RNA sequence: UUAAUUUAUUAAUGCACCUGCAUUAAAAAUUUCGGUUGGGGCG
């Protein structure tokens, strides 16, 4: 939520501007909790899973903030205590 | 195209949280604080059962599940079904043949000078002017008030004649009793089940107008058919109903036959009426229906033809137009559309007068239509009199 | 609503007593006289009188 | 967002139900539409436009016959009530459609034109090559959406290849499979455009009201 | 089941309405093109108001017509008819400009949009015009804007006028040379703020409607030789105004 | 408003919808309307 000029220079009317993800809604496959999701997901979360060489790996790799999505988190929570009994 | 639009229909449910998709872990709700929490999971709750029962509160069964749901589909008559072909429709499922006009020797019991009231002239049209001018406190009264006065109190100017006749205190008039019968026709099931006002009993059975030559006569006749009208139209579909037939009474009931029936149209609205041409529906179906109710209950639930047939006349009206119906029932193998069948002498449109000037009209100051009733036919109540005292 | 593009001198042109032009006053004054002297010459003048000048050399 | 809407029943009778007009207000209270409000109370009629609905066990081609032609307060033209078997309905009326004429749905498509009676409902295909249809649908099964307002008519004029385009009665040629169901003969209430209301009042009791006084340019 | 492929659709093309030559006549057009792809084009010719003997001579011109395949077509089918152009108004576009059904969707929408919008003509106007005019969508967008306004503002003359006409099959270069010079010759002028001064303005067949070799007897009458020059002058005027500015 | 600055916003296409950058319009937004002769028979 920012704010651009009118022809990329200072001196011109001052425009507010709300820069969105593009929002793909791909499916996934969890190896760890065998069931396929559907998923708000966007570019650079897929990037993410290639450069991670995994989806499992991706949500056990990145702290919080990284994340930051409440269902993601959840996933931390949900695969992590798969592993942990 | 559906009925119904979206923003009125049940309102979907919210989409589910993603907590539930995970089956690692337990979702962490609001079923602990007893109050909505938006920061806290959508709980699913059990479905709730209510453990005890309650009168004010009790829920009924699904139309899979009661005691009775039989697939076979009956269709039931009332009070308040208006046929649409009439009595043509009213015809077939009585299977019953048309006569117009009383017959010969109900006109008979008129025509004899003594038979007749005094003043039957006059005490009619002291009867019309009490119930459509003089008797409430209103100018005017409505046809729900001086409808169930006109007969009743015609009724009992009827019932005056009782010192000539000393066989007319052989008779009652129960109101709100209901009789049921029920019959096959050519598969499917039919049923009456009679809730009106005024029938009026005897002990006595009423004799039998027609011969028995008159009755083999009417193998030839055939049921008039008629399509693309279904003789099924306006009658109640239930597909949850007992086959009974009912008297009306129990057993050792004095007065125990029918002898006429006061049917009426009782509403103030024209479109909450019944027509003329439905109203003779109706007097079809419930004199059939209190014979058929003795035909069941005096010879049993088999088909066949009567050797004794019973007869019931019924008394129609509106408030200023009257209709006379006598049914007569001889045959109960109703399933066959061919063989001998009923007969009813009906009467079409026989008003007993065109207007009531409750209220003088003016003109210019000089009256063109004084108060009281403008086209008074007495001849209608010749033909109501002929009605009371058939069999007596 | 059509708005010009280059075209935008050719529109609302006003009739007697019109205010802003400059070029199309002395246009106006040669109709009339002009018609009297010279018959019908008066259409083969003007075209001439208002594209382009022929050029001459003095070597 | 108080505007439950009147549009509420799921269960098709033909007693007339109640009415709850708007005035122009949305689900926001805004107008979006200028000129309507008030006027003589109604009362809704549902009409049934898919005329071709086939009844309860039985199937194919059944048949109907004409009770009543009443005139529809929130219609321009004439409906009938039309009854068959054990069901009777709300359709709209055809031109020379009196009360006990000999009506027929259908669905069946011929080697050979079939010959329209007045008043018969028939797929667009087994009918002939320049025959004046009435209430067409748009892709097969819909219902009547299309022309119904009175003696309002259009022509069938070619069919190629399992294709037949109707004719709009603005002259807007438009593309429909020939299995749609289409009632043909005119539409009632011919004499509906050679109408003179006469006073300011007569369609202020219809429900419209007057226009705004700016003048535009 | 070769041979009994030709039968079955020159039985449907029979109740179409072809002759047993003209269908035999179709089989040395179908270079490359199968028969299925073949019933589906012809159908779809006739399907919008095309009588069996022009179809042909369209395609005879256009021998490469036939190898647009099957949902392009019936998607150009519609929204053609959309523009009222079905049932004999197709086939004046079909014979001038053949290329119809294969260019593309947008310069069609971009040529109905700046017609129906930027130069506010109606719904009926258009379609007279694309009736009419077939050669407007073949010229560029900037250069059909630009020849409406010439007639909305130097010429003066309004809407029905000039959809009646037929305006707008003539080009820039013709209507520049014979509008400037009969304004110049005092013959012609621009209409006022209400219109014109003195004169009548002559209609447009004396300006435009008459050829080049009818041009010199009936338009000009005055001298052979004396247009010629301002035929090139003006082509000056057009060349150093058009850089300069 | 055919004044200046803009196109975020809606409507269209550009390299099914969405989203990111462009083009043409619609709706508008923001800000101002020098000085010297004002009645002039209109510089
Ligand atoms: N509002 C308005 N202004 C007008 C009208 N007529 C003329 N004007 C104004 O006067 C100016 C000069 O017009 P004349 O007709 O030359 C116009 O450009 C305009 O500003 C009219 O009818 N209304
Ligand atoms: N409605 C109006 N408001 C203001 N000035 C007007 C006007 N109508 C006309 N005028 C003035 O009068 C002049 C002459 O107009 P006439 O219609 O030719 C215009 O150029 C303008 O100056
Ligand atoms: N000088 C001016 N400045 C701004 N708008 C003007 C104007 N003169 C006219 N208008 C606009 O044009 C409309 C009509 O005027 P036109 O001269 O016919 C007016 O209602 C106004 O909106
Ligand atoms: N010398 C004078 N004396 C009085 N009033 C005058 C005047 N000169 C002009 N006016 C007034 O000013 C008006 C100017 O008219 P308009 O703005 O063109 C006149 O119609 C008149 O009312
Ligand atoms: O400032 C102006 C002047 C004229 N106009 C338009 O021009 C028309 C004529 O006015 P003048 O003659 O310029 C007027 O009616 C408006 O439509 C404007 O829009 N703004
Ligand atoms: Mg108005
Ligand atoms: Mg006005
Ligand atoms: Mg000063």
């Amino acid at each position: 939520l920012g704010q651009i000029y009118a022809n990329n220079d200072k001196l011109s009317k001052r425009l507010k501007k709300v820069w969105k993800p593009q929002l793909f809604e791909r499916e996934f496959y969890s190896e760890i909790l065998d069931k396929k999701f559907t998923v708000t997901v966007t570019m650079r979360t897929l990037d993410l899973i290639d450069e991670a060489y995994g989806l499992d790996f991706y949500i056990l790799k990145t702290p919080k903030e990284d994340l930051c999505s409440k269902f993601g988190m959840d996933l931390k929570r949900g695969m992590l205590l798969r592993l942990a009994r | 195209y559906e009925w119904g639009v979206r923003s009125t229909r049940k309102s979907e449910p919210p989409p589910l949280d993603r907590v539930y998709e995970i089956p690692g872990l337990e979702p962490i709700t609001f079923a602990g604080k007893m109050h909505f929490v938006p920061w806290l999971a959508r709980p699913i709750f059990p479905p709730w059962d209510r453990g005890y029962k309650d009168p004010r509160f009790y829920r009924s069964p699904p139309l899979h599940e009661h005691p009775l749901y039989k697939d076979q589909a009956c269709y039931i008559f009332h009070h308040r079904c208006r046929l649409l072909e009439g009595v043509k429709q009213a015809l077939w499922l009585t299977k019953t043949k048309l006569i117009e006009g009383l017959p010969e020797k109900v006109l008979s019991l008129v025509d004899d000078p003594r038979n007749h009231i005094e003043n039957q002239d006059e005490c009619v049209l002291n009867v019309i002017s009490h119930a459509r001018l003089w008797q409430t406190t209103e100018e005017i009264p409505k046809r729900e008030t001086y409808c169930p006065v006109i007969v009743d109190n015609l009724i009992q100017l009827c019932k005056s004649q009782i010192l000539k006749h000393p066989s007319l205190a052989r008779r009652i008039c129960v109101q709100n009793s209901t009789f049921s019968a029920t019959w096959n026709r050519e598969s499917l099931l039919l049923q009456v089940r009679g809730s009106g006002g005024a029938r009026l009993s005897t002990k006595d059975p009423l004799p039998t107008i027609a011969s028995r030559e008159e009755i083999e006569a009417t193998k030839n006749h055939v049921l008039e058919t008629f399509y693309p009208i279904s003789p099924i139209i306006d009658l109640h579909e239930c597909n949850i109903y007992d086959v009974k037939n009912d008297t009306g009474f129990q057993e050792g009931y004095p007065y125990p036959y029918p002898h006429t029936l006061y049917l009426l149209d009782k509403a103030n609205l024209r479109p909450h009426r019944l027509q003329p041409d439905q109203l003779r529906a109706k007097m079809i179906l419930f004199a059939f229906g209190s014979a058929l109710a003795q035909a069941r209950l005096l010879y049993g639930n088999d088909a066949k033809v009567l050797e004794q047939p019973v007869v019931v006349q019924s008394v129609g009206t509106d408030g200023r137009v009257f209709h006379f119906l006598v049914f007569q029932l001889n045959t109960t193998d109703l399933d066959c559309n061919e063989g001998v069948k009923n007969l009813a002498w009906v009467d079409s449109d026989q008003l007993l007068y065109q207007h009531f000037w409750c209220l003088p009209v003016i003109k210019k100051r000089v009256v063109v239509e004084p108060v009281g009733p403008v086209g008074f036919k007495p001849e209608t109540f010749r033909k109501f009199l002929a009605l009371y005292l058939h069999g007596a | 609503a059509t708005v010009p593009r280059r075209h935008r001198y050719k529109k609302k042109w006003a009739a007697t007593e019109p205010k802003f032009p400059a070029v199309r006053l002395a246009l106006q004054n040669f109709d009339m006289t002009y018609s009297v002297q010279f018959g019908d010459l008066w259409p083969s003048i003007r075209v001439s009188l208002l594209s382009e000048q022929k050029y001459g050399a003095l070597v | 967002a108080n505007f439950v809407s009147w549009k509420s029943r799921t269960k098709y009778t033909i007693t007339p139900v109640k009415m709850r007009k708007s005035g122009g207000r949305d689900h926001t209270g805004r107008i979006r539409v200028h000129g309507i409000g008030g006027g003589h109370k109604q009362r809704y009629r549902m009409i049934d436009f898919l005329r071709f609905r086939p009844e309860e066990t039985k199937s194919g081609p059944f048949e109907e016959k004409v009770i009543q032609v009443r005139y529809d307060p929130c219609r321009s033209a004439d409906i009938a009530l039309v009854a068959g078997g054990s069901r009777k309905r709300w359709i709209i009326a055809t031109e020379n459609m009196q009360a006990g004429d000999t009506i027929l749905n259908s669905n069946h498509i011929g080697r050979m034109a079939v010959a329209a009676r007045e008043g018969d409902a028939h797929p667009l295909g087994a009918l002939p090559v320049g025959t004046l249809i009435n209430n067409v649908e748009s892709e097969p099964g819909r219902g009547a959406q299309y022309i119904r307002a009175a003696g309002t008519c259009g022509v069938l004029l070619r069919k190629v290849n399992g294709t037949a385009i109707i004719q709009l009665p603005s002259k807007r040629q438009m593309q429909v499979l020939e299995t749609c169901v289409a009632t043909v003969g005119r539409v009632s209430n011919v004499d509906h455009n050679k109408r003179v209301i006469g006073k300011a009042g007569r369609n202020r009791w219809l429900g419209k009201r007057p226009n705004s006084g700016r003048w535009h340019r | 089941q070769g041979s009994l492929e030709l039968e079955r659709v020159m039985s449907s093309l029979l109740d179409m309405g072809f002759s047993n030559a003209h269908i035999n006549e179709l089989l040395s057009v179908r270079r490359g093109a199968s028969l299925q792809q073949l019933l589906d084009i012809i159908s779809e010719f006739i399907l919008l108001g095309l009588n069996p003997e022009p179809v042909c001579v369209v395609l005879k011109k256009s021998p490469q017509l036939l190898k647009l395949p099957i949902m392009q077509m019936r998607k150009r089918s519609s929204y053609l008819q959309k523009l009222g152009l079905g049932e004999g108004k197709l086939k004046r576009v079909l014979y001038c400009c053949p290329e119809i059904f294969t260019m593309r969707q947008q310069d069609i929408n971009d040529t109905v949009r700046l017609l129906k919008e930027k130069c506010l003509f109606t719904v009926q106007q258009v379609t007279k015009i694309l009736h009419s005019c077939p050669s407007v969508l073949r010229e560029d967008l900037g250069q059909l804007e630009y020849k409406f306004q010439y007639a909305y503002f130097r010429m003066g003359i309004k809407h029905p006028d000039i959809v009646k006409s037929e305006y707008l099959q003539y080009s820039l270069t013709k209507i520049k040379q014979r509008h400037i010079y009969l304004e110049r010759l005092g013959r012609y002028q621009t209409p006022d703020k209400k219109g014109q001064t003195q004169i009548p303005n002559p209609l447009l067949k004396d300006i435009l409607r008459v050829s080049e070799a009818e041009f010199l007897a009936r338009t000009a009458c005055t001298s052979v030789e004396e247009f010629q020059v301002f035929k090139k002058l003006l082509a000056r005027e057009e060349e150093e105004s058009e850089s300069s500015t």
